[PDB]
RNA sequence: CGUCGGGCCCGGGGGGCCACGCGUCCCCCGCGAGCGCACGGGGUCGGCGGCGAUGUCGGCUACCCACCCGACCCGUCUUGA
RNA sequence: GCCGGCAGUCGGCAGAGCGAGAAAGAGAGUGGCGCGGACGCUACGCCGCGACGAGUAGGAGGGCCGCUGCGGUGAGCCUUG
């Protein structure tokens, strides 16, 4: 009855300073900002949660208004707490500082 | 249920979006078709980084995914019945289309031999 | 060095050996003992700057 | 006619042999072994007698047809694949189930089966969850175990009994299964104090609390 | 051909080199062998702690 | 009159499973001994090494007559007479390698071109993540893997190179066969180097890593492949 | 005779029809209807066709006669086939290879006499 | 004197070997067949879960809007727009 | 670019191959029940490997890109457009 769900903020595309790749973005876990303690969310599956206007399905419930795109975290970013997540489609640009959810249901440990 | 291909691969495209000639969106007079710039001193001929991208050899889509539609036919022009027949070894990967100068009363006539032959029509209903 | 190759081209054909007939680069120095005599190798040593002009 | 021994030579490392194909020549003792050297049927009509044929060729051709693919070679079905288990997932700890509808209870593991799929029960009183299967990968495993060799699980139940047939109605087989697991787990766990009650509270991530921090 | 690479695909190495078996069976029995000397060299040690 | 056609079929079926037999010994017998050449050589200079320290002496050990040249520089902006060598070197990439015996003539050609190559004398093992990983064999004029032992013993074969081990002999100790199994590989496609480089413009005695590396090329190696 | 005429015929006959990127061949006795150097009803002196009977139920199969050229009212014979759906198959199975008659297409007239017999059924419930 | 040296580690009085047959002479000290597992010439499952006829599914393009990054107006003369 | 490969679909008129380390033949002889076998090859076509792909002035090639009219050709379309 709780949340099963760790706080990751979108920062950000990869980019480099006048280039920008959509289709890689880098995420901030608040609880994590070292390098050698990245390895338990590698490969867990983060998700961005927003909603609109239109009703659209639902599984296992009544249809609602919110929508998600699904996603994967690929692999640590530059030492700082900073992780790379590939989603099936790239982020809509405005989520950026906005809190998404990343999961822990693709496990290891 | 409809009558599908043989074979239905994933079609992948390497790009969606049209080729726009350059100051098209400017002038009213410059149509969509794609011209190439062949100026000394033109953004769009020399490649700049953030401008329109010229169509090139490397656009091309696979051979094998060729030529169909999101259905997974090839289609093919027809006239009138007797055109209709050609396609009776080609019904399991060609689509027979009709064309806009066939009128309504012989239209439905190719439609009703289409099904006999089990010929896909991508406008079985267009005149009514 | 063709009249000598010629005349080891005839000597050593009754004997069939194949001798290095081609010219060839210098090798490597082929491995060797290095010995010193019971003394130790004197030390070196930079010299100290003095302006000579 | 002969009875078929195993390997001789133990497993060193997957495709490896222990001992030489040379020593394996003294092992089998090839030595002293060696060696030196329907579609048509009759049947009686009442005439004559009929010759029918079998597989018949077909009434019907398409036009056009795929070739035949190509033959690979390590690629087997789902079926004989080789089922591995995490080293923390032994048969008695606690786990944390999170992907079904049972979100964060923690729910008692039992065995693995043949597909893969970890039959675990956390006890219908406690944490109103059934014998059901679950997924290792959406497990956490917590290091919280219980004395669970000594119990008798019935053989009965397999991947064809949790599989899902076609509203859903309770089969009496399926509460008398339940209640025959409750009588063997259900006193073992109240035997360790303060398990029975931490089976029926519901993991969840509060503020200050990173899993990547925490053990469990 | 897809190119395997030998050093990580077994037999492709051996493929290419039959003799890779045998070298892959040594310095299997050896670091085993080893490796139970050195551990009852240390029970030689905790042996030697003891008295 | 089919009845020893068939005979036909199947001993010459048996004649090529003995044939191929018989060569497959011959590649195991070979490394055999090429494992026992390598224990012989990596030994004998660690005999020649202590005895010279047992008295008063020096062993100095010959300079290696092989090494590895990667060229580390673009084809952007290169001389004319550094061009040159590099097209004769096969090294018209970058991140290219190539194996180069030692010759008046090879440092000569090497002493003009170290701000745009990096090498170095390879190790015994260094050899084999080139050729098993990154072994390309020009076949035809085409670039054709080494996927069988049947492609080498076709070209070298009348040479008395016929495997890896017949391959990798004729390279590391450098036989008098040794130019054409140069030029039977291919100029290795290696990648970049996984951990960066420290700097590609100078030269390797200031802290750069252009000229000669001599000893600490195996390092790099393990990066670029 | 047969390969010199073809060289003709290819590109500007009047049974050919390539209209967006296909090629097609509408003549006569062409199964397959491929503008192809085997699959044509005229050049050869050997031709096997297949097509739906005039009255709309069964095959007539048509012949080459071989033995006199330049004579289109005799050149071809053509023979009606109306049988159970599996003899259809079979009696023009037997016209090809039991005859030695041209045998490459073989298999491909069984195709084309497999999709005419459903073309005379009912064909929509 | 030294070498976990080199000669299939010359020769005589506990561990690994892609070494296996019978008969004759001299020198030295060409077909045996049978099945299975698979680091083997480029992916398969002989594995499944859901939401759907009056509000939902898919529509890469195509109409509009929102955000991030890039992005100076085309042709010509010119070494240089 | 390959001295590239494919006329071999040679089927009770049959025996289905020439990727295979090594200059040449799955060659002829003469004494001691069940009728069966997927695609193909517009050879200006189909298929297989290897390498490469920037570009002003300029040159060459391919357009089943487009307009107008003419000789043929589609038992072509069209007042149910």
């Amino acid at each position: 009855s709780g949340r099963l769900w760790c706080k990751a903020i979108f920062a950000g595309y990869k980019r480099g300073l006048r280039n920008q790749r959509e289709h890689t973005a880098l995420l901030k876990i608040e609880g994590v900002y070292a390098r050698d303690e990245t390895e338990f969310y590698l490969g867990k599956r983060c998700a961005y949660v927003y909603k609109a206007k239109n009703n659209t399905v639902t599984p296992g419930g009544k249809p609602n208004k919110t929508r998600v795109i699904w996603g994967k975290v690929t692999r640590a970013h530059g030492n700082s707490g900073m992780v790379r997540a590939k989603f099936r489609s790239n982020l809509p640009a405005k989520a950026i500082g906005h809190r998404i959810r990343v999961m822990l249901y693709p496990s290891r440990i | 249920a409809a009558l599908r291909p043989l074979v239905k691969p994933k079609i992948v495209k390497k790009r969606t979006k049209k080729f726009i000639r350059h100051q098209s969106d400017r002038y009213v007079k410059i149509k969509r078709n794609w011209r190439k710039p062949r100026g000394i001193d033109n953004r769009v001929r020399r490649r700049f980084k953030g401008q329109i991208l010229m169509p090139n050899i490397g656009y091309g889509s696979n051979k094998k995914t060729k030529h169909m539609l999101p259905s997974g036919f090839r289609k093919f022009l027809v006239h009138n019945v007797k055109e209709l027949e050609v396609l009776l070894m080609c019904n399991k990967s060609y689509c027979a289309e009709i064309a806009h100068n066939v009128s309504s009363k012989n239209r439905k006539a190719i439609v009703e031999r289409a099904a006999q032959l089990a010929i896909r029509v991508t406008n079985p209903n267009a005149r009514l | 060095r063709v009249k000598e190759n010629d005349q080891k081209k005839k000597e050593a054909k009754e004997k069939g050996t194949w001798v290095q007939l081609k010219r060839q680069p210098a090798p490597p120095r082929e491995a060797h003992f290095v010995r010193t005599n019971g003394k130790e190798p004197e030390l070196l040593e930079p010299i100290p700057y003095e302006f000579m002009a | 006619k002969g009875k078929p021994h195993c390997s001789r030579n133990p497993v060193l490392v997957r495709g490896i042999g222990r001992y030489s194909r040379s020593a394996m020549y003294s092992r089998k003792a090839l030595y002293k072994r060696k060696y030196a050297a329907l579609a048509t049927v009759t049947k009686p009509v009442g005439g004559g007698t009929r010759v029918v044929k079998l597989r018949k060729m077909p009434r019907y051709y398409p036009t056009e047809d795929v070739p035949r693919k190509l033959l690979s070679h390590g690629k087997k079905p789902f079926s004989q694949h080789v089922r591995k288990l995490r080293a923390s997932i032994t048969p008695g700890t606690i786990l944390i189930i999170l992907t079904g509808r049972h979100r964060g209870k923690r729910v008692v593991f039992l065995k693995q089966l043949s597909s893969g799929l970890l039959l675990v029960t956390g006890p219908l009183s406690l944490n109103r969850v059934p014998l059901r299967r679950t997924h290792q990968k959406f497990v956490i495993a917590t290091s919280t175990k219980i004395d669970i060799s000594g119990v008798k699980i019935p053989k009965h139940l397999t991947d064809a009994y949790f599989k899902k047939k076609k509203k859903y109605e309770i089969t009496e087989q399926r509460k008398v299964d339940q209640k025959a697991v409750d009588s063997q787990i259900l006193p073992k766990i109240k035997a360790v104090p303060q398990l029975q009650g931490y089976l029926r509270s519901v993991f969840a991530l509060t503020n200050g609390v990173y899993p990547h921090k925490l053990v469990f | 051909v897809l190119k395997k690479n030998p050093l990580k695909n077994l037999r492709i190495m051996l493929k290419l080199n039959p003799y890779a078996k045998t070298m892959r069976r040594n310095t299997i029995l050896r670091q085993a062998r080893n490796h139970k000397l050195r551990v009852e060299r240390a029970a030689a040690a905790l042996a030697a702690k003891s008295d | 009159n089919f009845a020893e056609l068939k005979i036909k079929r199947l001993r010459k079926k048996f004649a090529q499973k003995m044939l191929r037999k018989a060569r497959r010994k011959l590649i195991y017998e070979k490394a055999k001994h090429y494992h026992k050449e390598y224990r012989q050589m990596y030994r004998t200079e660690i005999r020649m090494a202590r005895m010279a320290r047992k008295a008063g002496n020096f062993y100095v050990p010959a300079e290696p007559k092989l090494a590895f040249v990667i060229r580390i520089r673009g084809i952007n902006g290169v001389s004319p007479k550094v061009r040159k060598v590099l097209q004769l070197l096969r090294l018209r990439q970058i991140f290219n390698g190539t194996f180069v015996k030692l010759n008046k003539a090879s440092i000569n050609m090497l002493r003009i071109v170290e701000p745009y190559i990096a090498w170095g004398y390879p190790n015994l093992k260094s050899v084999n993540e080139l050729i098993y990983k990154r072994g390309y064999g020009k076949i035809n004029k085409k670039r054709i893997a080494l996927t069988d032992n049947a492609l080498i013993a076709r070209s070298l074969g009348k040479y008395g190179i016929i495997c890896m081990e017949d391959l990798i002999h004729e390279i590391y100790t450098v036989g008098k066969r040794f130019k054409e199994a140069n030029n039977f590989l291919w100029p290795f496609k290696l990648s970049s180097p996984r951990g960066g480089m420290k700097k590609k413009t100078t030269h390797f005695v200031e802290g750069e890593d252009a000229g000669n590396r001599e000893d600490q090329i195996n390092r790099l190696i393990r990066r670029m492949n | 005779s047969a390969h010199l005429q073809w060289m003709v015929v290819r590109n500007c006959s009047s049974f050919l029809i390539k209209r967006n990127k296909q090629t097609y061949s509408t003549e006569p006795n062409n199964l397959k209807a491929r503008n192809s150097f085997r699959y044509n009803g005229l050049i050869h002196r050997k031709t096997v066709g297949v097509e739906p009977a005039a009255d709309g139920k069964g095959v007539v199969v048509v012949m080459k006669r071989r033995s006199g050229q330049r004579k289109p009212a005799t050149s071809y014979v053509r023979t009606t086939i109306n049988k159970n759906a599996r003899a259809t198959l079979s009696s023009i199975r037997h016209m090809i290879r039991k005859n030695k008659y041209h045998p490459d297409l073989r298999m491909a007239a069984i195709r084309r006499a497999s999709a005419i017999l459903r073309s005379q059924k009912p064909v929509m419930v």
